[PDB]
């Protein structure tokens, strides 16, 4: 059994600067996870997939880059729209399958 | 020699015939025997739950012997109280077959430890009967061996 | 030692709801633990039990569509009944016996009504 | 089978006055009985159990003795909160077990 | 593709409810098609999964009072549920999975709240 | 004869509903009984039957979610149901059978709508 | 299997004229069938049954006869109260028994 975690929980982010988001996966992991991205209220959406995939319809401004146990994502423009929750996950065997771990918040 | 000598109320048997029990060979013939109310004899039997077969004496299912039961209102009730006799009330869980418990320790009722001195929360496992003359058939004493 | 108890409202008949006892003080796998109805206006009536070990007795208007159920875990008692319109139209109490015939903890009811 | 009932039923007791109630068993009883006290719309509390053992939190003004078929309980002082309901049991065999009868009802 | 998902509301402890999840555009008996589940102010989780073929597997704490079923004649797939206190108080999404991993089609959630 | 119908109400998809057919005037335990269906602003629809001998007979559209059954102690008929959106949306009727073809004691209708 | 069909559906008669109902029965038909009245938002009463029988309570103003196939209801008098809905049935085999078919309306 794996178990998914992310560090930054919590953060305060400005317009004018970025942000970087780090989830770690213990014993290992392959190159199959997921970023979502659910405003509050609102059912979440596919943000990146795989490895650094990106999606239709997911701007350029988007880009999640990692390998192996360390995995992260950053977003490169000003956050117009400041955006708020996001989340990891990663298919395991027949117990538990889909393992989603602890959120993150972003504001300003 | 059974039925000469004592009438019966609840002459019983498993697995084993009452006519045909003569000639027949066995190596071991135990016998138990105590005293229980009238209305919990019939807790003496294969399976069943109660306060007495559950927690006091448990028969086992592929029970090959035979229960006698007849009443003793005459002589074992008392002139006005027989609390000599007690029935283990409280249990933490059910006996194995053929089995057996003397202890008189306080029982525990919460997760609070218990003291030696029974009060609150803390009980006398064993309770006492009730036997007098004047009362009804289902609360006269009986024998069972 | 208190034995507060959640669950109610109103259920259509063959429907089903369940009570949950809920006891601190006390052991739930420890104690004589019974059900208590009481119509209104009316007096009170039995309806089941469950011993420390893994026995239970149902009274007979209330045999074959009323389960018991305990859970270590939440320290709780559990009542599941599939209800009628006769059957069930009562306050449901939770009781603790101490000398093998009283019931002295006796929790606040829960109305339960069909319609 | 046993059937408990009680003989008083209603009853009108002033202040001054005591109050004594008595209820019956069919075929005979044991020496355990239980009396309960049931204000209108609260949860009936134990009273009297067992052979005139009283109970803490119970006033002494209270005393229920009786031996075998005949069983009453009486109260000596002037009740200045004018009781309500009481009721009795006891417990059975498999198929009945606790059995509570008629109940009771005292006032001003 | 759209998945409008319906039924919801309140239903009493050990009641039970059926979610049904209507999807124009893919076919449920061709997709990995799941149910996830999102308590209020808390992280989602899993609870159910079907395969193309006649596979089903639940996660622990949804396992055997949680039953999922697809009915091909109105492309939909349905969820039975015989709820519990803790077990559903949260808003349920519907989803297809592309590579194995990945759940874009998500739903819009109908709360089931118990009470 | 009257029959007088109970029960009724909103259930929601996947619940359970039972309904009561009280006859004062005529035996259920002696005629031909069945339920009857009408959706709003349509035909009827026959959903049961149940014989004088211990034989019931149901139609396709409601086989292995409706049961039926009587109770000769209180000369009333029952109907249990566990109800699906589309199944169970219209009025219920009770009804006797005079000559093996012809309906004519009619009940009022009780309203059974699913949400 | 038959299938009960209703040629008229809906109709205009006024109160001086009568009106005249058909219902077919495919694959032909024995001699019982019922005729329903059904007054809107009330529970429907027999009106006619089996091979014109007439019904106690039932007015002899109706009248419904007919052998085979074809099977029709008539009304005599000049409807003072306009009727609105009527349905044919006859009971089958096994799988299908009650076959009411479709509904016919009558009005002003």
């Amino acid at each position: 059994d794996i178990q998914m975690t992310q560090s930054p929980s919590f953060l305060s982010a400005s317009v004018g600067d970025r942000v970087t988001i780090t989830c770690r996966a213990s014993q290992g992991i392959s190159s199959y996870l997921a970023w979502y991205q659910q405003k509050p209220g609102k059912a979440p959406k596919l943000l990146i997939y795989a490895a650094s995939t990106l999606q239709s319809g997911v701007p350029s401004r988007f880009s999640g880059s990692g390998s192996g146990t360390e995995f992260t994502l950053t977003i490169s423009s000003l956050q117009p729209e400041d955006f708020a929750t996001y989340y990891c996950q990663h298919l395991n065997s027949y117990p538990s399958m889909y393992t989603f771990g602890q959120g993150t918040k972003v504001d300003i | 020699v059974l039925y000469n000598f004592a009438p019966f109320f609840a002459f019983k048997c498993y697995g084993v015939s009452p006519t045909k029990l003569n000639d027949l060979c066995f190596t071991n013939v135990y016998a138990d025997s105590f005293v229980i109310r009238g209305n919990e004899v019939s807790q003496i039997a294969p399976g069943q739950t109660g306060n007495i077969a559950d927690y006091n004496y448990k028969l086992p299912d592929d029970f090959t012997g035979c229960v006698i039961a007849w009443n003793s209102n005459k002589l074992d009730s008392k002139v006005g109280g027989n609390y000599n006799y007690r029935y283990r009330l409280f249990r933490k869980s059910n006996l194995k077959p053929f089995e057996r418990d003397i202890s008189t320790e306080i029982y525990q009722a919460g997760n609070k430890p218990c003291n030696g001195v029974a009060g609150v929360n803390c009980y006398f496992p064993l309770q006492s009967y009730g036997f007098r003359p004047t009362y009804g058939v289902g609360h006269q004493p009986y024998r069972v061996v | 030692v208190q034995l507060v108890e959640s669950g109610g409202g109103l259920v259509q008949p063959g429907g089903s709801l369940r009570l949950s006892c809920a006891a601190s003080g006390l052991t739930v796998s420890s104690n004589y633990m019974n059900w208590v109805r009481q119509a209104p206006g009316k007096g009170l009536e039995w309806v089941s039990v469950f011993y420390p070990g893994g026995s239970t007795f149902y009274a007979d208007s209330v045999r074959g569509r009323f389960t018991i159920s305990r859970d270590n875990s939440k320290n709780t008692l559990y009542l599941q009944m599939n209800s009628l319109r006769a059957e069930d139209t009562a306050v449901y109490y939770c009781a603790r016996d101490h000398s093998g015939h009283a019931l002295d903890i006796w929790g606040q009811g829960t109305m339960v009504t069909v319609s």
